[PDB]
């Protein structure tokens, strides 16, 4: 995984339209793009609602939330055993490689990942909130 | 980001309508504010106390001004038993001509509201007679409120702002509050009663103009400083004394007659002056207990430190609790709320039975309204006390510092406490409900003689000890022994006259219905205490969620995992206990109201017959006394109870709307709002207008609170409308 | 009564009841009465199910008793 | 080999554990110097439905 | 005897001053 | 004279005017951007 | 390109990708008569400023409430302004 | 006969029917997914929630819609 | 039935009974519609049919129904 | 956003990671457990707070914990 995969203009799945697609948030704030390689043409379920047909080869799909993209990708991986990546696209026009964020699915341990938000202690060894009183602390968990 | 959560960045950056709601909600939670030091916390609390004290005094001044300006205080004073007090004029543009013609009561020439707060009887008893006196009082309290607002402003400036250690000075604060806030205040009130209220009760008006010229006693201060203090009790008021006149008026200013003034059915004003004097002496003495700046007095830390049981049954005793109480604002708040709620209950339970205000016992609607008021306030204050103690256990409790003291011991045997609370609650509810259902069935089956009617002989035996001669135990004051002989020198003739009279409510006769309802009350108190103590002791963690102290006082849940953790927080324990508190207080005030209504119609047999089974309460109390209330307005016009009918139905509405927030939960509503967002975004001519904050459903805790608030508001308003309308329809 | 009793299941949540069960289970374990089948609070779905079931039962049976008593007595 | 032998009943000392102050059979103890090597099996399930978890050497007693 | 109009308006002006002072206290609290 | 005048002015003042200004003002502040 | 077959993503055509479309708007510069436009420009000459509108509405609120409490309520013949003009009634226990 | 009270009560009936239909049809249509939870089909027909996240996801399952739906039906 | 209308009690009872049965059965119909939708619904066999298009504008249906519901209640 | 913390009782079973619907959690190499891997939460900004990780964590008490904090758009799970 030398570099993240770039985002081309690949064909989108066949869909008749729905009212569950992108709202104004895509225009003002952000929206997410899911791209996957399909082994064969098949009918999948849109996370917004309705049924769509994915095209053989690469597909591109823009969705409102990362959760929708990841739910659909997890469906593709667990049922159809496909591979896919997610991008975040801002209104300024800069995309952002999101899934898996390493080139390796997070459930598989991969070298080079650095532990973030790890407390090297058990849950009961957290101090009491009275000891961190009047301190800029989120809670006992962040000390 | 926005400016409204000035105290919360995390809410300022929130892009949804939850920002507004949580900035409203967390406004007064100063301890969780960004960049909040202890010094700023204490200074802001001090100035907020100044602020709402000024609010209290403005409320009192407003009551006085409205009674002076729009009320009928003089005329009411002329005929207290045949004049309905006036609260304030109504200027409602929505009134129709029948409403304007039906709300004109008293001698008003405009629509008015009939003051059911007892302020008329109170102000008449304290010597106020004319609208000018009430106006002067209102203006003075306006000045006092302005003074306290200026004091809050001044002590917020850096020169005058006090440090944390000034607040932490416990000894000086308690010395000054006991001696001066309590003691000297009681002395000054005694001086008022002796100089103004008693002379006004005996006919002569003593205002500031003739103050300093009319001696309150025929002898001056010679009996005082020569130690002949019994001269001030030489000639009390005659039994045939008319309040506010000189017929049968004595000269004694301080005495301990006891009982009630026969014409007003209220406490003798000389008794209440002597009472406040004795309190003043006791509290001025008490306020020299602690050591501040003069090398004498106790140290509270060392008092607690030296009280450790030698056998170790209590563990390390109270060692380490001084700093716990003093550094914990939530511990202090829970203690203050606990005490204040107990006091409010005591006021409810003592004002009905021992009315301190002239012509208050004869005005039944005011008595009922005051009892309901103070009991509901007390129940809420109690719920707050326990909630703040749970908050103390989360935020302010230090297990390392409190190691071995009674508090850590409470944590150690919390399961025993909760389990025995559950046992007593289960026993009380099983047996009380079973006896009520049994009595329901026996009445239903036409054999009321087979009811389990347990005579409450213990309470009756107390009453016999206290002078009641109905039951015939005749042990302590009803019998002839040393206790009664000692009592029969000063107080006991008046007390026995009061307690053995059928008219007053000093110690009402007790029956099996009173047994069953007091056990229902005990059920309610034990269950509410179960919920609240469970919340407080499991606040810091339980087996379902060991690390509950890391999530704060109020959080929604810990997810559906581990079986489900809905309503797991101590805040949620409070939220659940408020229902039981409302239920218990309603039981108590239903008992009060029905027993007193039976007394006031003169047929106490109705309650004594129908209070043993639930259908009797549903029929002869709720259904029976709701007739005139629901007929406040109807197709055949309306009367003066139409407002209370509307409020009755209003409270029903709020109660039901609360049920919506309590039963339906967030996630149905979130999806519904999502569809609504789509609709508004895709509607022509409406997409021109766009929300600044993203509309979202109410959060879980927020909606639990909103539903609880609606539940409680509808509860209180419905019952207030009922207790006032029924009592005024039957008695005015 | 059954309608008001349903309000218990409706207005509350599983976490509280589970902790109360923990205290009661402590009391049972104190006397060696601990059941082999571990006591558990109702599931959240079951709590809602019980709440709606008792609510419907109490409301409908109240209306049933009211209607039948009224219409039988008046005739 | 360190820690309790396999098959012995160990009293749990972790305060947050569901089986705190309860007894469970030792299944295995990891000798590779891991933080929680002691695998303890429990007759009764927790709220998550599991019957086992890992403990340190000072979180068990036999 | 009803309150004189001068009495009502004097008390109302005192109230207006009290309200000004309440605003000063509120602003000071908000800092 | 106070009794015949002041209610008819202050009831709309406190129940229509002051609410309107207060709600508008609070709205303008709450929606006011942080910067 | 956004216009390609089965392509609806374009970092150059961000507006079409995100759906920010003017559905019914029209950019025609003039629809009204010019002098009518001039009249209504002059009729709202000072009110085009938001704070001028704030002053207008504050003054209007004060004048409407004063006039309603002095003259408007009486003119509308509200029952509240009309006196009770009926004999009074006494509550139970002969309490007026 | 059918006077104004009959008009009002019949429009009430229609209101209450339409709300019950709202709840039930929302549960059926959003049984598999929503903008809040897209992966709701695999959570099952009868689950309590998806967690306190997303602001709180209580009573999202179509079963919970039948719960509220049942309530309004009763009403 | 003979002497049914004259017996007001049985007539009221039958009306109320069958109303409650009807409302319950409708709520169950919604529940089993949702159960089918979660469990037995296959997007492959429902591509552009009458059900899939309902699922593709459920937002419009629910928003219009909710609007209708609000309107009806308010009025 | 919310706060997600991983504690050293983690056995590296990956169930928290597989349960996460927003890809907040990932497995990293770690010598502390037998499996040789601990979870981590780099993309904490994407945590909606659904607490599926806590539901899927077998260790008693949980090795992954989610503490609800400041609510953002992503945390609120809004498509608008
Ligand atoms: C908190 C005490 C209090 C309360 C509850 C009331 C209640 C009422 N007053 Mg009274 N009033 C009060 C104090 C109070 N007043 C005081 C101290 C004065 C000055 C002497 C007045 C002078 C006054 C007049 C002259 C008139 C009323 C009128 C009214 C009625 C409604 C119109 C109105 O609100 O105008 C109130 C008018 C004001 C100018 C505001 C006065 C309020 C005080 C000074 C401040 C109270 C603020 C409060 C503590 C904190 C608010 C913050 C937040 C909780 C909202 C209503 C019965 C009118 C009436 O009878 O209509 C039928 C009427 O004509 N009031
Ligand atoms: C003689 C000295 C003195 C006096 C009078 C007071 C008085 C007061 N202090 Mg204290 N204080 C003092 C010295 C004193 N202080 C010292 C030396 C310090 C430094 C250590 C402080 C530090 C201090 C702090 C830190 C705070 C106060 C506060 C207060 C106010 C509390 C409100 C109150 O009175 O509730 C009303 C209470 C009573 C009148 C006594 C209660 C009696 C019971 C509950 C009721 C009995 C009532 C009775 C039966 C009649 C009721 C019915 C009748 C109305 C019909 C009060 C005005 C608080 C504040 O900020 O307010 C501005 C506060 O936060 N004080
Ligand atoms: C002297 C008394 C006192 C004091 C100083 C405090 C102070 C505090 N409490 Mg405590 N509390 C009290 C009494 C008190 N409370 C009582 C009596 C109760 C029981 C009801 C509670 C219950 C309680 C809970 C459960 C919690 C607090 C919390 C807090 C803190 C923050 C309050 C907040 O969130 O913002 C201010 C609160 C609000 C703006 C909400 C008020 C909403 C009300 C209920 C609406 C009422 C509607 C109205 C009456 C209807 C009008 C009539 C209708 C006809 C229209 C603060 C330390 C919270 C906290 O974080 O503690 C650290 C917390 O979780 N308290
Ligand atoms: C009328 C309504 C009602 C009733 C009866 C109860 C009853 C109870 N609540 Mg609940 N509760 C309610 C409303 C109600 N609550 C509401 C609306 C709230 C707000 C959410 C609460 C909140 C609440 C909390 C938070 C707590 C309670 C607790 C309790 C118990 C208190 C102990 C007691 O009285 O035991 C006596 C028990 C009863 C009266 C229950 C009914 C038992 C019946 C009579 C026996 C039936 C036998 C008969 C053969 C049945 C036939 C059925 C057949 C078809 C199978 C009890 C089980 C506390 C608890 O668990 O304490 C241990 C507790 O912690 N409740
Ligand atoms: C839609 C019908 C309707 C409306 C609009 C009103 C309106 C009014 N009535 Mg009428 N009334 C009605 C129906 C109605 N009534 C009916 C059916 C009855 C039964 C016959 C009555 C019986 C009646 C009586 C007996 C009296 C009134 C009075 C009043 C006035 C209250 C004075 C005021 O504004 O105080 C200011 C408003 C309040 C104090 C309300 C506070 C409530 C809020 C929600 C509390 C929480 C506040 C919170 C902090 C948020 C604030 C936001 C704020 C910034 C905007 C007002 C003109 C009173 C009056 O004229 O006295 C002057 C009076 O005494 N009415
Ligand atoms: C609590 C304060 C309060 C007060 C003082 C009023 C006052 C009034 N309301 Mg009510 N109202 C209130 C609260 C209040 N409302 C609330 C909270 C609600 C929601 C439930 C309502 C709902 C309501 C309805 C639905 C209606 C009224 C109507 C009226 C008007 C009756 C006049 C009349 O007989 O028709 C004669 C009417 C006229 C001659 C026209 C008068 C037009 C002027 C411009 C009004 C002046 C009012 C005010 C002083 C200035 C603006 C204040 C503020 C916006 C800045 C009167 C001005 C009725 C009406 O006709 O009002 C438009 C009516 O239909 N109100
Ligand atoms: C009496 C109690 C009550 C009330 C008023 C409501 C009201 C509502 N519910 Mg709730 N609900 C309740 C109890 C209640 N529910 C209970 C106990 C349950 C069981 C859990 C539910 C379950 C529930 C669900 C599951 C759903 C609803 C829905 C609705 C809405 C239906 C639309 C409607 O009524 O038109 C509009 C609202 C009303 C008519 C409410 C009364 C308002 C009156 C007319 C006042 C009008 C304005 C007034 C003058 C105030 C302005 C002045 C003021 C500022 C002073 C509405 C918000 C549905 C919904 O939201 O979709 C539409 C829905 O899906 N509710
Ligand atoms: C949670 C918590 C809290 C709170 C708590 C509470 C709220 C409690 C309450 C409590 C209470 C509320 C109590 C009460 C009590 C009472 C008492 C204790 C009483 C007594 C009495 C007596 C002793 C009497 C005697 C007598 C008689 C019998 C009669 C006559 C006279 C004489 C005197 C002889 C705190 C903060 C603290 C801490 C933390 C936690
Ligand atoms: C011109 C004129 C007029 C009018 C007048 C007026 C308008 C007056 C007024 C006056 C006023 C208008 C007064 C007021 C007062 C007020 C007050 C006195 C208030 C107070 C408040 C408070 C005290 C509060 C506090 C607080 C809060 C609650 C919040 C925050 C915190 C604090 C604490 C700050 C008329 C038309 C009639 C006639 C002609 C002439
Ligand atoms: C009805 C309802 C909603 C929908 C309610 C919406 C989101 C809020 C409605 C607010 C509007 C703006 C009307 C508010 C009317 C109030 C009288 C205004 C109070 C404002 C104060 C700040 C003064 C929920 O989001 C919810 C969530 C969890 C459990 C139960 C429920 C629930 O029952
Ligand atoms: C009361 C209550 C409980 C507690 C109820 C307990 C767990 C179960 C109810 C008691 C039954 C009766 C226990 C079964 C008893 C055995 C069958 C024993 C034989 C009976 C002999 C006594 C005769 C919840 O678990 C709950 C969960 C979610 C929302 C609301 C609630 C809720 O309101
Ligand atoms: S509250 Fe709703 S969401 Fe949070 S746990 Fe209980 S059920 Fe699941
Ligand atoms: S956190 Fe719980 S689930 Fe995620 S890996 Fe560590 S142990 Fe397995
Ligand atoms: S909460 Fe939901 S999102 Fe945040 S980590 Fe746990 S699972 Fe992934």
């Amino acid at each position: 995984w030398t570099a993240p995969k770039l985002d081309p203009n690949t064909p989108s799945p066949i869909f008749g339209g729905s009212t569950g697609g992108l709202l104004r948030k895509a225009q003002v704030e952000e929206f997410y793009v899911l791209t996957w390689e399909a082994k064969k043409e098949a009918i999948f379920e849109m996370p917004t609602g309705g049924a769509a047909i994915m095209r053989k080869g690469p597909n591109l799909l823009k969705l409102a939330r990362k959760e929708q993209c990841l739910a659909l990708l997890n469906t593709f991986r667990s049922k159809m055993k496909l591979d896919g990546c997610i991008y975040r696209v801002f209104p300024s026009g800069e995309v952002q490689y999101l899934h898996p964020k390493d080139g390796v699915y997070p459930e598989k341990v991969n070298k080079g990942r650095v532990g973030a938000n790890q407390n090297m202690r058990s849950i009961g060894k957290n101090t009491n909130p009275a000891k961190i009183k009047f301190q800029g602390k989120l809670g006992p968990f962040e000390v | 980001a926005t400016k409204f959560p000035k105290f919360s960045q995390g809410l300022a950056s929130d892009p949804t309508t939850r920002r507004i709601w949580f900035g409203i909600a967390t406004a007064h939670d100063f301890e969780t504010h960004d960049g909040m030091t202890e010094e700023k916390l204490y200074q802001k609390i001090f100035a907020s106390h100044f602020g709402q004290l000024a609010i209290i005094f403005l409320w009192t001044s407003g009551n006085l001004f409205h009674v002076a300006w729009q009320g009928n205080f003089e005329k009411w004073g002329e005929d207290p038993l045949h004049v309905r007090p006036i609260a304030h004029t109504i200027w409602d543009p929505h009134f129709g001509q029948p409403a304007v013609e039906a709300f004109t009561r008293g001698g008003a020439s405009a629509p008015v509201n009939i003051a059911y707060s007892g302020v008329y009887q109170w102000w008449y008893t304290i010597g106020m007679r004319t609208n000018v006196d009430l106006y002067n009082g209102s203006l003075f309290l306006l000045f006092v409120a302005g003074l306290f607002l200026f004091a809050g402003w001044l002590h917020l400036q850096p020169t005058f702002a006090p440090a944390v250690s000034w607040f932490k000075n416990a000894e000086s604060r308690l010395n000054h509050h006991l001696s001066g806030l309590f003691g000297v205040s009681s002395l000054a009130w005694t001086g008022h009663l002796v100089h103004v209220a008693i002379p006004a009760s005996r006919g002569e008006t003593v205002r500031w103009d003739n103050f300093l010229t009319t001696l309150p006693h025929p002898a001056g201060l010679a009996p005082f400083f020569t130690g002949q203090w019994a001269v001030y009790a030489q000639n009390p008021d005659t039994a045939g004394h008319i309040f506010g006149t000189s017929e049968g008026a004595g000269t004694a200013i301080l005495t301990f007659l006891g009982g009630f003034h026969p014409q007003t059915q209220s406490l003798w004003l000389t008794d209440m002056a002597h009472h406040h004097l004795a309190i003043a002496v006791v509290f001025i003495i008490a306020g020299h207990q602690y050591r501040t700046n003069f090398g004498i007095g106790h140290s509270m830390k060392e008092i607690l430190e030296a009280h450790t049981a030698p056998s170790g049954r209590l563990g390390a005793g109270h060692t380490g609790l001084f700093d716990t109480v003093n550094n914990s604002l939530h511990f202090q708040l829970g203690l203050a709320l606990a005490s204040v709620g107990v006091l409010c209950s005591l006021t409810a339970q003592h004002m009905y039975s021992m009315p301190p205000y002239a012509f208050l016992a004869q005005d039944f609607t005011t008595q009922a309204a005051l009892y309901s008021h103070h009991q509901y306030i007390a129940g809420f204050i109690m719920c707050g006390a326990f909630a703040h103690g749970a908050i103390f256990f989360i935020r302010d409790y230090d297990p390392e510092a409190n190691k071995g003291n009674v508090l850590a011991r409470m944590l150690e045997h919390k399961e025993a406490i909760i389990s025995h609370l559950s046992w007593v609650s289960l026993f009380l509810g099983f047996h009380t409900l079973g006896l009520y259902v049994h009595n329901d069935v026996m009445q239903a089956f036409g054999t009321p003689e087979k009811q389990i009617l347990i005579e409450p002989v213990f309470a009756q035996w107390i009453q016999a000890a206290q002078g009641k001669a109905l039951y015939g135990f005749d042990i302590l004051l009803s019998g002839d022994n040393a206790a009664t002989a000692a009592g029969n020198s000063i107080y006991l003739p008046g007390w026995l006259a009061g307690i053995n009279s059928s008219t007053n409510s000093l110690f009402l006769p007790i029956g099996p219905g009173d047994f069953l309802v007091h056990h229902a009350i005990a059920l309610g108190l034990h269950t509410t205490t179960l919920i609240l103590v469970k919340g407080a002791l499991d606040a810091r963690g339980s087996k379902l969620m060991p690390d509950k102290k890391d999530f704060g006082y109020s959080f929604p849940c810990d997810g559906p995992g581990r079986g489900g953790t809905c309503d797991i927080s101590a805040w949620d324990a409070f939220y659940l206990a408020v229902f039981w508190e409302l239920n218990t207080v309603s039981w108590t005030v239903f008992y009060f109201h029905w027993k007193h209504l039976a007394l006031w119609q003169g047929n106490s047999a109705q309650f004594d017959e129908s209070s043993t089974y639930i259908m009797g309460w549903l029929r002869d109390y709720l259904w029976l006394n709701s007739s005139q209330l629901i007929n406040g307005y109807n197709p055949f016009g309306m009367n003066s109870l139409s407002v209370w009918a509307w409020m009755f139905l209003f409270g029903h509405l709020i109660y039901a709307t609360g049920f919506m927030f309590l039963i339906s939960w967030r996630g149905y509503w979130q999806e519904l709002i999502e569809t609504l967002v789509w609709a508004h975004e895709r509607t022509p001519l409406a997409n021109f207008v766009k929300w600044n904050d993203k509309p979202v459903a109410l959060s879980i805790v927020q909606a639990r609170l909103v539903g609880l608030t609606h539940f409680a508001v509808g509860f209180v308003l419905t019952y207030a409308a009922f207790v006032i309308a029924s009592t005024s329809g039957k008695f005015g | 009564f059954i309608w008001a009793f349903s309000l218990m299941f409706l207005f509350s949540g599983r976490g509280y009841w589970q902790e109360l069960i923990e205290s009661i289970v402590w009391a049972h374990n104190k006397l060696k009465v601990a059941p082999a089948i571990q006591p558990r609070a109702l599931s959240i779905t079951q709590g809602r199910a019980v709440g709606v079931a008792h609510y419907l039962l109490g409301g409908i049976a109240t209306t049933w008793s009211f209607f039948l008593a009224r219409i039988i007595a008046v005739g | 080999q360190v820690g309790p032998p396999r098959g012995t009943m160990v009293k749990i000392l972790r305060p947050e554990s569901y089986w705190f102050n309860d007894y469970g059979k030792v299944i295995s103890v990891d000798q590779t110097g891991v933080r929680y090597p002691v695998v303890v099996r429990f007759e009764k399930v927790n709220y998550a439905g599991v019957s086992t978890n890992n403990y340190a050497l000072d979180e068990v007693e036999y | 005897m009803p309150l004189s109009d001068t009495q009502v308006f004097t008390a109302l002006f005192v109230a207006l001053i009290t309200g000004i002072l309440s605003l000063r206290l509120g602003t000071q609290l908000y800092k | 004279m106070a009794a015949s005048l002041l209610p008819s002015i202050f009831v709309p003042l406190v129940g229509l005017v002051f609410p309107a200004v207060a709600m508008a003002s609070l709205f303008l502040y709450i929606e006011k951007e942080q910067v | 390109k956004y216009g390609d077959e089965s392509v609806y993503f374009d970092l150059s055509d961000v507006e079409a990708t995100t759906g920010s479309w003017d559905v019914y708007g029209v950019d025609s510069a003039s629809r009204y008569p010019e002098q009518q436009a001039a009249f209504f420009e002059a009729a709202a000459q000072g009110l085009g400023r938001r704070e001028a509108v704030y002053s207008v509405l504050a003054v209007s609120a004060g004048l409407l409430t004063v006039a309603y409490g002095v003259k408007g309520a009486k003119d509308a013949k509200l029952p509240i302004t009309v006196g009770p003009q009926q004999p009074a009634q006494v509550g139970p226990r002969d309490r007026i | 006969s059918l006077g104004t009270s009959d008009f009002m009560v019949h429009h009430i009936h229609a209101f209450t029917i339409h709300v019950t239909v709202l709840i039930l049809l929302k549960g059926v249509l959003f049984a598999r997914s929503s903008r809040l939870i897209p992966d709701k089909a695999n959570l099952g027909f009868r689950f309590p929630c998806d967690g306190p996240g997303r602001g709180g996801t209580c009573q999202v399952s179509a079963w919970d819609h039948v719960f509220l739906g049942l309530f309004w039906m009763y009403n | 039935y003979p002497y049914l209308a004259t017996d007001y009690g049985t007539q009221l009872s039958l009306f109320t009974h069958h109303m409650w049965i009807g409302g319950f059965c409708i709520c169950g119909a919604a529940a089993h519609a949702a159960i089918f939708m979660v469990r037995d619904y296959d997007p492959a066999t429902n591509y552009n049919n009458v059900l899939d298009r309902v699922l593709r504008h459920r937002d419009a249906i629910i928003s219009h129904l909710n609007w209708v519901c609000i309107f009806l209640g308010f009025h | 956003s919310h706060a997600v913390k991983i504690y050293d009782t983690c056995i590296g079973c990956t169930q928290c990671v597989r349960a996460c619907p927003t890809d907040v959690l990932e497995m990293v190499p770690w010598d502390g457990c037998k499996a040789g891997q601990i979870a981590s939460a780099p993309r904490t900004e994407d945590c909606v707070g659904c607490k599926r990780c806590e539901a899927a964590c077998p260790t008693d008490f949980l090795s992954v914990r989610v503490y609800l904090g400041s609510e953002t758009t992503r945390s609120m799970g809004l498509a608008y």
